[PDB]
RNA sequence: GUGGUGGCGAUAGCGAGAAGGAUACACCUGUUCCCAUGCCGAACACAGAAGUUAAGCUUCUUAGCGCCGAUUGUAGUGAAGGGUUUCCCUUUGUGAGAGUAGGACGUCGCCACG
RNA sequence: GCGGUCGCCUCCUAAAAGGUAACGGAGGCGCCCAAAGGUUCCCUCAGAAUGGUUGGAAAUCAUUCGAAGAGUGUAAAGGCAGAAGGGAGCUUGACUGCGAGACCUACAAGUCGAGCAGGGACGAAAGUCGGGCUUAGUGAUCCGGUGGUUCCGCAUGGAAGGGCCAUCGCUCAACGGAUAAAAGCUACCCUGGGGAUAACAGGCUUAUCUCCCCCAAGAGUCCACAUCGACGGGGAGGUUUGGCACCUCGAUGUCGGCUCGUCGCAUCCUGGGGCUGUAGUCGGUCCCAAGGGUUGGGCUGUUCGCCCAUUAAAGCGGCACGCG
RNA sequence: UGAUGGAGGUAGAGCACUGUUUGGACUAGGGGCCCAUCUCGGGUUACCGAAUUCAGAUAAACUCCGAAUGCCAUUCAUUUAUAUCCGGGAGUCAGACUGCGAGUGAUAAGAUCCGUAGUCGAAAGGGAAACAGCCCAGACCACCAGCUAAGGUCCCAAAAUA
């Protein structure tokens, strides 16, 4: 089951992308290290 | 050097780019004359349009 | 005779024109019959020529069919309007343009293969003359 | 059941063999590597071919077989 | 001459045969070293210079294959016409593919050691 | 009408730019991948022969040949072996703000994009990276949900409620989406139009149909051709079953019968003739021949057809399937 | 229109790929026949025969090749006179046939659907007997003048009993 989720920013918490992941391939909450433009710089991104 | 020529055959009835040969040759109603230079594009034009006109020198 | 398969079950009708790309000329058989005119020509057409010649050379002797019914032509049954999708397949055809050599013979005297392509030929649709080998 | 098919592309080439094109401008429309970019071309996501900077088309032959864009500034 | 390194459509290739290592390149000896194999110092990496042109590589011969390929003719066809018009023919311009005559066992550069 | 189809991608049709229709010929899509993405490094396949325990055509191994005959997540085309194919290490560029200029295009959209800035991954560096070899994997607005926001806040401060930004809710698949919300009967029917469009007749076509031929394997005791003639081939006719939709829908009346006929000949009888597997009487087949003639009933609306009884014969067709 | 340079895979042709395919050679191998059966090893049909090879075909959805044309472009050349853009006003969205290239159809249709050029549509005049779409040719008018196109010249009926 492929859904669509949110990666939201661990330190201010902005919803800054939309991607989308196989929920049986990574049953875990998505963690990509994506650059936040609110903070501009890189910061660790959880789907939420 | 010249060419006098001189269209014999109407335009009624013929594709669009040899009635366009004709005009800028410049030819109006049937047997109607001009003189051109011998140019190779000249006689090119002559040449497309050779079954509608007569040439002289 | 009929493709043991075919890559599309249905196929243009086409356009003959002109000589006959090759085949033109008697490669194997000490005779054969050329075909002067362009014209389909149906398994059914082929195979009554072949018996025919095969039944008056009593056997004695090789035949060769040079052409095949590689094509398919469909039709439609009557009572069927135009429109709803091309017909289903109906029967098999060779399209033999002028010069192709239809049939070749040998294996025997000469009198006997002119006898025996002339009934073949009259059991084809196309006009054809008889040919010799070079 | 037939009856289907998708809209046409448009390929092929934009620009002319000896025109003089801005910097950027679409040269050739392609599924693949038809052509190849030569000099001062790039080649897009989708295997198109353009102009880096301006000058004027020319569509040599790559080798043997394969042919090529390049845009020579003037 | 040899080793690097390039340009030009293989006319630069392949096959076959032959000669050479002066240097050079090579095989070649080892795994202590950085480094390594989903096992193997075979590879890659490193150290070294006993032996050998055997192979690779360079040079040379070879048209067997591959490659290039004129001319002529023809198919097709633009244009103008004709015919008995699913097709065919004439004039004019263009003109292949194929088959061939032949060409070709490469050439044009730069660097270093000779 | 029934069946099929409706949006998107690939090929052929498509006539060597592009584009190009048909209820034309073929297939695919409504995803998938946390690597099957990025980068650095490295690697080259499918098959075949030969040899080899279980092991056999074919599991695994080795040598050789092998230029792609493999693979490329997924259809096809194009492309890729200087890889875009395969393996490993590290990573998240499957980045943010954009964007000269282009392609495509009625619009809405769609596509490509160097380059600039911010901050990064890989790599020594060059440099590569704004997803995947490329091209489908999608849906306008309205309305609503969620998060953010130095925006607004109906006297003022708040609030309520909005805006902006990000994103979610479509088989709105009839896929440019009528409405948040909808199936049928009409022969009780009615109106406005169309010969733009069917049924009758005409027209064109002649596949089919009727008729006539070609070849002659054969049947005919022998003997292709007295007679019949397979497998095939070629025509004529315009009476059949059809195809098209050209006149007529501000009306061209439809079957059968009756009355009246008239014409064609591919002749049912009568007339002339050739051949005969023609002894004779009968015939068979073919040729010429359209002058005349070619029936009365039972059944059925019938045409047709069967039957009864006759006749020299009980012809086949056209004439708006002649003639309201 | 000429010159020059290009993009592209059609006609044609070809078999280098993929399909379809014919004959020959050879045969892996499969077949039934007998001996040998532990069904084991032959010996067979010019038995059938893969793949290979030779020769020969074939293709809208094959291509080692590949035109003529058309197309794009050039501060180019000759001739010519339109092209853009901005705005006011429209009508058109039933087309027809003819020639050529295709599909559908039956290589039928005054059929249907495209591409392409012409004409009709919206075009009178001459020819084709009559005959929108074919051939010749574009009517501003007057003439009891002349020359020609297609097509014609024995009579209807102008012109050759050339
Ligand atoms: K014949
Ligand atoms: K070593
Ligand atoms: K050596
Ligand atoms: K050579
Ligand atoms: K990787
Ligand atoms: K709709
Ligand atoms: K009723
Ligand atoms: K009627
Ligand atoms: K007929
Ligand atoms: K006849
Ligand atoms: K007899
Ligand atoms: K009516
Ligand atoms: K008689
Ligand atoms: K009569
Ligand atoms: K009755
Ligand atoms: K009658
Ligand atoms: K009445
Ligand atoms: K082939
Ligand atoms: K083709
Ligand atoms: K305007
Ligand atoms: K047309
Ligand atoms: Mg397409
Ligand atoms: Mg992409
Ligand atoms: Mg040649
Ligand atoms: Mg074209
Ligand atoms: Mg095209
Ligand atoms: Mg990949
Ligand atoms: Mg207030
Ligand atoms: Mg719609
Ligand atoms: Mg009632
Ligand atoms: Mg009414
Ligand atoms: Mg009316
Ligand atoms: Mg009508
Ligand atoms: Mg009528
Ligand atoms: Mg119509
Ligand atoms: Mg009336
Ligand atoms: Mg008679
Ligand atoms: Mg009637
Ligand atoms: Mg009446
Ligand atoms: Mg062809
Ligand atoms: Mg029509
Ligand atoms: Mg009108
Ligand atoms: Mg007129
Ligand atoms: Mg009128
Ligand atoms: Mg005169
Ligand atoms: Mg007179
Ligand atoms: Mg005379
Ligand atoms: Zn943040």
């Amino acid at each position: 089951m492929r859904v669509n989720i949110t990666l939201e920013c661990t330190s201010c918490k902005e919803r800054n992308y939309l991607t989308n992941k196989n929920k049986r391939n990574n049953p875990d909450r998505l963690e990509k290290q994506k650059y936040c433009p609110r903070e501009r710089k890189v910061t660790l991104h959880r789907e939420t | 050097a010249e060419l006098k020529i001189t269209l014999k055959r109407s335009v009624i009835g013929r594709p669009q780019n040899q009635r366009a040969t004709v005009k800028a040759l410049g030819l109006g109603k049937v047997n109607s004359t001009v003189t051109k230079p011998a140019n190779e594009a000249i006689k090119g034009m002559v040449n497309t349009i050779s079954h509608l006109v007569d040439v002289e020198e | 005779l009929v493709p043991k398969r075919v890559k599309h079950r249905r196929e243009f009708r086409g356009k003959m024109r002109g000589e006959a790309k090759g085949g033109k000329e008697v490669a194997f058989g000490e005779w054969g019959l050329q075909a002067t005119e362009s014209h389909w020509i149906t398994n059914r057409q082929i195979e009554a020529a072949r018996i025919a010649m095969t039944r008056y050379m009593k056997r004695g002797g090789k035949v060769w069919i040079k052409i095949f019914p590689h094509k398919s032509y469909t039709s439609k049954a009557i009572g069927v309007r135009m429109g709803k999708g091309k017909g289903a397949p109906e029967g098999w055809v060779s399209p033999v343009k002028r010069g192709k050599i239809m049939f070749e013979i040998a294996g025997v005297p000469e009198e006997v293969a002119r006898e025996a392509l002339r009934l073949a030929s009259h059991k084809l649709p196309v006009k054809t003359k008889i040919v010799k080998r070079e | 059941s037939n009856g289907r098919d998708s809209e046409s592309k448009r390929l092929g080439a934009k620009s002319a063999d000896g025109q003089t094109v801005t910097g950027g401008s679409i040269l050739y429309r392609q599924r693949g590597t038809k052509i190849y970019p030569g000099v001062n071309v790039g080649i897009g996501g989708d295997d198109t071919l353009f102009a880096k900077v301006d000058g004027v088309v020319r569509f040599e032959r790559k080798g043997r077989d394969k042919k090529q864009v390049s845009v020579y500034p003037v």
